[PDB]
């Protein structure tokens, strides 16, 4: 479930006795500010942290382990590490695990990225993967599936930009599509 | 619902249970004018020369 | 969650096959009273258990 | 969110009960039995005992039938106490029925917890409140400005419920109860956040306490993260970590890896 | 016609043709039970609603009962059939004349 | 102090053993720190956490899912949520103290198992219930009365004490008495003297006396007598020879008595 | 501490005291009465043996002496309750005053408690204004989207507020009574009759 | 993208020409026609806001009336306290105060009036009726009783009914005394003293007022009306009236006792005909609704329809309609909840009772707003005309319903969209196992009919495991086109440590019992740091001597017969 | 009530209603035709 | 000898046999999946050999 900036500000102004705000930001060289009412639990060590007992968690991370019934809010740089941490907590069967997708970037105006994942996917190189080849179960005819070179990610990218000027600059003056016949545009 | 041999052992019921009766009745609406009710009478000079 | 409670219910169901209708007596009130030991002369002393 | 909602519901219930106590303490309760009426205040203290009609009851009571008179007086007192307890319990019932935040908790316990024996108006606490002077009553009820004005003015210069000069009709309004008076049990702790003058909450005190707690927690957090980083660097080699890769669902695209190279 | 039917059919879980480590302080669903004894069967076969015998099929306007004191008092105002007035048992015209 | 701390440790250790708490071996495995091996019909900390999660994953209040009346009016956990006013609370407690059914428990409609369904299940489990069916069920053309089941009906009341297996000819005497009462009620219906609804003791006594007077002079109908399954066709004279005439008296015996 | 104070108040509620009064005017009649602690009386009697050979006292004198005996008994019971509950009350006072940091109304959470108290006052005033019927827990009766609190259940928390099959509390979608949806009900489905 | 848009159509090939396979599934005969009877999630907000505004308006009106009566009291009694107010002015002020829920202020006024003998026979009954707080009841009905007359009595009793009940009893006794005095004065020469004032009609009116105001005091007084008040009336000799009998019926109905409530009306029916009003009928309806006897409620409504006299009131219609609504909004048990809730069908008879109301002359608009909302919902659910029936269930409408279901992610129950990938085989019997069986007919029956036993199934499968049903890409000769792959929620790669960032737990290297206290940061963080290993070892060392204390040799002394020998 | 109580209320039980198997067994039974020594 | 105890004991024996065959079938499913993967790899190699 999601947590919003207004909720975070409300919690900062009025903390609750049993609402644990966990910071999952690793690489403390990139960490510079302290989130209010927050305890630092590294994303790389969260798997072992949930395995540790109450005392084993306390003497290892400096603060007592929140119980399952207690709600825990996870904050990271962009929400990716915090979302993976939330997945780990929910796999460990914690009841209320919320993720603040706004993150440190929204809360403090920082540009740090926890994952630096490039949304654009590199163009496909090579043949169609045989794992995506499907055959019908009656006539034994092999067909194709939306994978490999023909992917829905590739369709979402290389699409018309929301800006008219940008799209007009992208395409030549003649038209958007001209290498195709008149009846195929 | 309690029966576990409904079609595995061929326990086909020849009477439709009241639960299914209620479900099938409540699935569809009711025609409001399907009920007959009148006390004014018959329009001798109208009810036939109505709007087109 | 293990489900042994409905296993108990199923064991009761399969045990019901071997049971038979009990005999409530021709005079049911008389029979129940005699089982309770209430009527005159129907008192039965409990068995003399051995002392420890 | 759960804590805030539960606290709001509980505080609304306590506010209703406190307003009920303030409105009941400044009231009259009359028990009548065979012409002898006993009038008692909201705290159960007997205000008066008197005969309603002498002409029709003196002959009935006859010398004088002290047994009959005493039984009638006891019956009247019991009836008055029954009325007081019923009024308090009915106010509790009204609060419970009108509160929905508490109703969200599916517990029958709340209807019996604060029954008509542990509410604020108590007979064994009647003397400590009703026999007090008006300044004492004001300070106990939380009228800081009224008590200050009375102390500065009156002391410098030189049949009815006694607890009526302070508990007035407007005091029964919900927007009058001080934070230090809403909860009798936690009054010595709640009086700290309440400002010295006025029943309103002074935001400066709570902000200062929160700021001190935040400073301590921030310093402790920084010490903890420093120690964790030192331990991690000690337990690993070079101060760098292996990368994290996204599983996703895209194809591996290992066609180029299959290509080899030989020599002729 | 069934003997002791009020406790065999309308009172016993299972109509009397069924035989009878469960945890304590346990809330069970109304359609079943722990199964410890007859009063708490594994499956409750008795409804929790109101019980009512079927409406009597005996004719009410034709049977002529014994006259009551209030009926005799109101006999002059009350109407009735010819068989009501000259009933084989408890005639009403004779009571009116008396 | 040692006894207290040892008691605490023992209670914690026994609870942990019973519920399988703690990791199953090494904390840092090659294939992840969480490596649980579930066994059939065994307790586990993961199982307990999973059931708690299923019950109250994102539960803010116990009545979170009470937006629909069908869930709201459920009587599984209790009637606390259904009760909402002191009038209802007092009514419920008064009914419980008086022994009558609580009205709040009617908020959940519960039709039981119909008697026809119970009989059908019994017969299906008992393979035609051949042990309970009457002997007439195995005759060529049984009717519904010998085709339904074997119960006990309100015709054996107030007869000579009979054990599980009655003595010789006692059941035949009972059948004779039953036929006698059937003829008695037939005579009562043929003549007047019918049992009326609102009859006082005096009217009942007069009716019964006149019925006895008119029935003591009416001969018993031999043809109406019939046997059900294996009852031996024994004559009235034979029954008198066995049990004494006083059981089936002649009119002169009745007058003498 | 709450258990201790509840025990004390219940014990003082059930314990009874006694008080006696003697008339200082005219006949020297006296009365003695017991009080149960709820303000009522289990037994009030008059003693006439001390009275001389007059028997001329009226009803008002007996009423006055009974009132005096009742007042004496009430004061006696109040003093007894004060002496019974004194030390526990004082120790609880100092404990609560000096241990605020170990409480929800002390330290970082005092501001939260004050905010909750103020919002509870506002909600009670709103309920009083709106015919003694509380506003819906989820603020569905608010005309403005800016009036619903941040903590109110009105605001959604599900990720992917647009795409279904992801607006569910648990891993797998659940159904309620029968086959109705449970994770996200519809307006006609969440009927709140009675 | 949602994982419910299964490709129903197979891959194009020569099969579609060579074989006789249908290109669509047959129509489902027992599937209802889809029609729209929902709420846009905004109409509910609109109706809630409207109801809140109406409730606020009612509260404002009541507060204005109460402020007016308080101001009148302050300016009349508090001002002219010395001035002798007229008896009628004091009486009307007391009546207004009692009606507006202010019993405390009115009591001294009525006591003074009784002392001054201004009160009279009708005035006592008027005061007792005013003590029932009719204005407070009218406020609470439309504000916080949800327009429920049954709940109105309970709420009004919770409004400090015990004090009002005691005042009502006291006023009843005073009224009896006044009636006795007045009858003695008026009937001096007629020699009718012993039969008065219980024989008078004033006594009946006053006791009827007392019972009517006791109905709004609480459960104790409501239950005591027919148990104590009725018996007291009989013992005193006051003749009951139709109002008395109907108040007794209403009290019994509120208690829930229905046999007695039916018995008293049966007595009235058998003896006192042409005297029964609609109050008895609606009291019986309210009682059956309270006792969950909706069948009896419907029977009473049908009887009232059959016998036109007395006329059915809007209160009676509202009671019956909300009894129907409560019956329709009641769940069955788990065995009956297998498919759907069956009590929803009880709202299908709402149009029938509305037509009966129109025939009888009962206004449809004279109902409460909340009940009208439920009636509108019922009519939307089970109401249609011939015009709408001639065009409902068009292809465009059905496909729009399907699109709405797709957008909302609920495609399980749609015939054109549901896909049955799993099938069920036969069960081989241990007796005669040499014979093979075969299918003769196929039906789409739900899973719970043949669901495997709970004990023969992994516990908490839904959360412990994730199961995905998907089709195999390769050709399968045997079959099982769509197979389910089940993976544990905690499934991990076997070489998990190699594809994760290096952590500080690798020093442990798979030890069963690591020294996490020694490797933790808390030891350096804190100063004192009581150590569990150290405290355990210290306690063991300190307690071993007490655990094993040992024994010592005890000296024995020869016991003499006449004394005890000493030693040193 | 959309479900008559004469189908679930034991107070309105039908004594004469047999089970679902006895009648079928009986009318399936075909008794031997050799009742008499001749014919 | 035992009307219900014998039934329950035979049920236990049958349950043991069913559990053994269930684990054997799980092993068979695993090896069948491995065979499917091997066949897919072989078919891809045969396709790309030319």
């Amino acid at each position: 479930h999601q947590v919003y900036l207004k909720d975070m500000l409300h919690l900062m102004r009025y903390p609750e006795p049993y609402t644990h705000i966990i910071d999952c930001r690793t690489s403390t060289q990139k960490m510079h500010r302290w989130v209010p009412h927050s305890l630092w639990l590294p994303r790389d060590e969260v798997e072992y942290a949930l395995q540790l007992s109450a005392d084993e968690f306390l003497d290892m991370y400096g603060f007592r382990k929140p119980d399952k019934s207690d709600d825990v809010i996870l904050l990271s740089h962009n929400g990716i590490y915090s979302e993976q941490a939330g997945w780990e907590w929910k796999k460990q069967f914690f009841q209320h695990v919320y993720n603040y997708r706004g993150g440190t970037n929204e809360l403090f105006g920082e540009s740090y990225s926890d994952m630096n994942v490039s949304d654009v996917l590199s163009p496909w190189k090579g043949p169609f993967p045989q794992s995506g080849v499907f055959v019908d179960k009656w006539s034994k005819r092999k067909v194709l599936t939306r994978t490999g070179p023909f992917d829905r990610q590739y369709e979402m990218q290389d699409f018309a930009l929301p800006d008219l000027e940008l799209e007009k600059a992208r395409h030549p003056e003649e038209g958007p599509r001209q290498n195709m016949p008149f009846g195929l545009q | 619902s309690h029966r576990r041999d409904y079609i595995r052992m061929g326990y086909i019921p020849r009477y439709t249970p009241w639960e299914w009766i209620a479900i099938q009745e409540a699935d569809q609406p009711l025609i409001a004018e399907q009920i007959r009710q009148d006390n004014i009478g018959t329009s001798y000079f109208f009810s036939l020369n109505r709007y087109w | 969650t293990h489900g042994l409670r409905e296993k108990e219910k199923h064991d009761f169901t399969i045990l019901q096959r071997t049971v038979r209708i009990p005999f409530q007596g021709y005079d049911m009130d008389r029979f129940l009273a005699q089982q309770k030991g209430t009527p005159y002369g129907a008192q039965q002393l409990p068995p003399n258990v051995v002392p420890s | 969110f759960r804590y805030t909602n539960n606290l709001i519901g509980a505080l609304k219930h306590r506010l209703l009960l406190e307003s009920s106590y303030r409105e009941i303490a400044s009231r009259k309760f009359i028990g009548n039995c065979r012409g002898v009426e006993v009038v008692c205040s909201g705290y159960g203290t007997v205000l008066a005992v008197q005969l309603t009609d002498k002409a029709v009851w003196e002959s009935f009571y006859r010398d004088l039938d002290l047994d009959k008179l005493a039984e009638s007086i006891k019956t009247a007192l019991w009836d008055a106490t029954r009325k007081i307890r019923s009024a308090k319990e009915a106010a509790l019932h009204r609060s419970l029925s009108h509160n929905t935040r508490m109703r969200a908790s599916a517990d029958l316990k709340h209807w019996y917890e604060e029954d008509a024996n542990t509410l604020r108006p108590l007979a064994f606490e009647a003397l400590k409140h009703e026999a007090a002077t008006p300044w004492m009553q004001l300070v106990q009820h939380g009228k800081k400005e009224e008590a200050a004005a009375l102390l500065k003015e009156f002391e410098q210069k030189g049949e009815q419920p006694p607890l009526a000069s302070t508990l007035k009709a407007e005091d029964s309004n919900p927007a009058t109860i001080p934070i230090g008076s809403v909860h009798p049990l936690f009054t010595p702790a709640l009086v700290q956040i309440e400002e010295a003058g006025g029943g309103s909450v002074s935001n400066e005190a709570v902000c200062r306490a929160q700021l001190w707690e935040l400073s301590r927690d921030e310093q402790l957090f920084w010490e903890r993260v420093e120690l964790i980083r030192k331990g991690q660097v000690a337990s690993i080699g070079s101060s760098h970590k292996r990368g994290y890769a996204d599983e996703a669902a895209f194809a591996k695209d290992d066609t180029e890896e299959k290509v080899q190279l030989r020599f002729t | 016609q069934l003997q002791a039917q009020d406790r065999i059919i309308c009172g016993t879980h299972g109509a009397g043709i069924v035989a009878h480590p469960a945890a304590d302080l346990s809330r069970t669903k109304p359609h079943e039970g722990t199964g410890t004894s007859e009063r708490d069967p594994y499956i409750r076969t008795l409804h929790n609603q109101r019980s009512a015998a079927p409406e009597s099929s005996v004719s009410q306007s034709h049977t002529v009962n014994a006259p009551t004191v209030d009926e005799c008092e109101m006999l002059a105002e009350r109407w009735g059939t010819m068989n009501y007035w000259h009933n084989d048992t408890f005639p009403r015209l004779v009571v009116f004349l008396k | 102090r040692a006894s207290r701390t040892t008691a605490e440790q023992q209670r914690e250790e026994e609870r942990a053993q019973r519920f399988g708490l703690g990791r199953q071996g090494a904390l840092v495995q090659d294939g992840g720190p969480d490596q649980r091996t579930l066994k059939k019909h065994t307790n586990d900390e993961r199982i307990v956490d999973a059931m708690l999660f299923q019950q109250n994953a994102y539960r803010k209040t116990p009545t979170d899912e009470h937006w629909n009346p069908y869930i709201r009016r459920s009587t599984e956990n209790g009637v606390g949520h259904l009760l909402q006013n002191k009038f209802d609370i007092m009514r419920r407690e008064d009914r419980l103290s008086k022994g009558e059914q609580d009205l709040t428990e009617r908020n959940t409609i519960h039709y039981g198992v119909p008697i026809q369904q119970i009989v059908d299940e019994f017969v299906f489990r008992h393979r035609n219930a051949r042990g309970e069916r009457p002997l007439d069920y195995f005759k060529p053309f049984p009717n519904f009365r010998a085709l339904r089941l074997n119960r006990m009906y309100r015709d054996v009341e107030g007869f000579s004490l009979m054990k599980q297996r009655p003595e010789f000819l006692e059941w035949e005497l009972f059948t004779r008495y039953r036929q006698h009462h059937q003829q008695r009620r037939r005579l009562a219906l043929l003549h007047g003297l019918e049992p009326v609804a609102n009859e006082t003791a005096q009217e009942r006594d007069t009716r019964r006396h006149r019925l006895d007077e008119i029935c003591e002079r009416t001969p018993f109908d031999e043809r109406e007598m019939r046997v059900n399954d294996d009852e031996m066709r024994v004559s009235v004279e034979t029954l008198r020879s066995w049990f004494g005439v006083y059981m089936l008296p002649s009119p002169t015996v009745v007058n003498a008595v | 501490y709450p258990a201790a104070v509840r025990y004390g108040v219940e014990l003082c509620t059930v314990l009874t005291a006694e008080g006696k009064f003697v008339d200082e005017r005219g006949s020297g009649l006296s009365a003695r009465c017991v009080v149960n602690g709820t303000g009522a009386a289990e037994s009030v009697v008059f003693d006439t043996a001390n009275c001389n050979g007059t028997n001329t006292t009226s009803v008002e004198d007996a009423l006055r002496v009974a009132h005096g005996a009742l007042r004496s008994a009430q004061d006696r019971h109040n003093t007894l309750a004060a002496f019974r509950l004194g030390p526990l009350s004082k120790q609880s006072q100092v404990l609560l005053f000096c241990g605020v940091n170990a409480y929800e109304f002390g330290g970082k959470y005092a501001r939260t408690y004050a905010y909750a108290f103020e919002k509870a006052k506002k909600e009670l005033e709103a309920t009083a204004a709106s015919g003694f019927m509380a506003p819906s827990l989820s603020h569905e009766d608010t005309e403005r989207l800016s009036d619903q609190p941040t903590t109110s259940p009105s605001v959604d928390r599900f990720a992917s507020t647009t795409h279904p099959e992801q607006r569910k509390a648990q891993f797998v979608p659940r159904v309620g009574p029968g086959s109705t949806p449970l994770e996200d009900p519809a307006a006609d489905q969440k009927s709140e009759w009675s | 993208m949602l994982s419910q848009n299964v490709a129903k159509t197979t891959v194009p090939s020569y099969y579609m020409i060579r074989t006789n396979l249908p290109h669509r599934k047959p129509q489902n005969q027992w599937e209802g026609v889809y029609y729209y009877s929902g709420i846009t999630k905004r109409q509910r907000h609109l109706i809630l806001l409207h109801r809140k505004r109406e409730r606020e308006a009612h509260m404002r009106s009541f507060n204005i009336s109460r402020a007016s009566v308080l101001q009148r009291l302050e300016q009349l009694s508090g001002d002219r306290k010395q001035e002798s107010l007229p008896p009628h002015v004091r009486l009307d002020l007391a009546v207004r105060l009692a009606q507006h829920g202010l019993y405390q202020q009115a009591t001294p006024i009525v006591d003074e009036l009784h002392h001054q003998k201004a009160l009279h026979a009708g005035h006592y009954a008027l005061l007792i009726n005013a003590l029932a707080c009719p204005r407070l009841g009218q406020r609470i009905l439309h504000c916080d009783a949800q327009c429920d007359p049954a709940l109105t009595y309970k709420l009004l009793g919770d409004e400090n009914g015990e004090e009002r009940a005691q005042e009502a009893y006291r006023w009843f006794d005073l009224a009896l005394t006044s009636l006795a005095v007045d009858c003695g004065g008026r009937t001096q020469p007629s020699h009718f003293v012993p039969y008065l004032p219980q024989g008078t009609a004033a006594a009946s009116h006053i006791t009827n007022a007392l019972m009517r105001t006791l109905l709004t005091c609480g459960y104790t007084h409501v239950a005591a009306i027919p148990d104590s008040v009725y018996d007291r009336m009989g013992s005193m000799g006051i003749s009951p009236t139709i109002s008395t009998y109907e108040l007794v019926m209403l009290a019994l109905s509120l208690q829930g006792n229905m046999v007695e409530a039916e018995s008293i009306l049966s007595f009235l029916r058998s003896h006192h005909s042409e005297h029964i009003t609609v109050e008895s009928f609606n009291a019986l309806l309210l009682g059956h609704r309270e006792a969950r006897q909706f069948d009896c409620c419907d029977a009473i409504w049908q009887e009232l329809v059959d016998r036109r006299w007395p006329r059915a009131s809007p209160l009676t219609a509202e009671l019956y309609l909300r009894s129907i609504m409560d019956h329709a909004n009641t769940p069955t048990s788990e065995p009956l909840q297998s498919f759907a809730n069956i009590n929803v069908v009880e709202k299908k008879k709402v149009p029938l009772v509305l037509a009966q109301m129109d025939e009888l002359g009962v206004p449809r608009t004279h109902l409460s707003r909340v009940l009208m909302d439920e009636v509108e919902d019922s009519l939307r659910k089970f109401q249609t005309y011939r015009s709408r029936f001639y065009e409902w269930g068009r292809a465009v409408k059905q496909f729009d319903f399907i699109e709405f279901r797709r957008r909302n992610g609920w495609l399980y129950d749609l015939h054109l969209m549901k896909c049955t990938t799993k099938q069920v085989g036969p069960l081989r019997d241990f007796n005669d196992p040499d014979a093979v069986q075969g299918a003769v007919a196929t039906a789409e029956i739900p899973a719970f009919f043949n669901e495997r036993p709970a004990w023969e199934r992994p516990p908490l499968e839904e959360t412990l495991y994730v199961t995905t049903n998907k089709e195999r890409y390769d050709d399968v000769r045997g079959g099982d086109i769509y197979y389910d792959d089940t993976r544990g929620l905690h499934d991990r790669s076997p070489t998990w440590m190699n594809e994760v960032p290096e952590t500080r737990y690798d020093r442990l290297y798979g030890v069963n019992h690591p020294d996490i206290a020694k490797i933790g940061i808390r030891r350096h963080l804190n100063v004192e740091y009581v150590n569990r290993k150290e405290v355990v070892e210290r306690d063991a060392a300190l307690m071993k001597k007490t655990l094993s204390s040992g024994r010592r040799l005890r000296h024995r002394v020869e016991s003499s017969r006449t004394h005890r020998n000493a030693g040193s | 009530a959309n479900i008559p109580r004469s189908v679930w209320d034991p107070a309105q039980h039908n004594p004469n209603w047999s089970d679902s198997y006895g009648h079928d067994i009986t009318n399936r039974r075909a008794w031997p035709a050799r009742k008499w020594t001749v014919g | 000898k035992y009307g219900v105890a014998g039934q329950q004991h035979w049920a236990e024996l049958q349950a043991a046999k069913d559990e053994e065959y269930i684990q054997k079938l799980d092993e068979a499913a695993e090896v069948y999946k491995q065979l499917l993967d091997q066949s897919a790899r072989l078919d891809e190699s045969r396709r790309s050999e030319l």
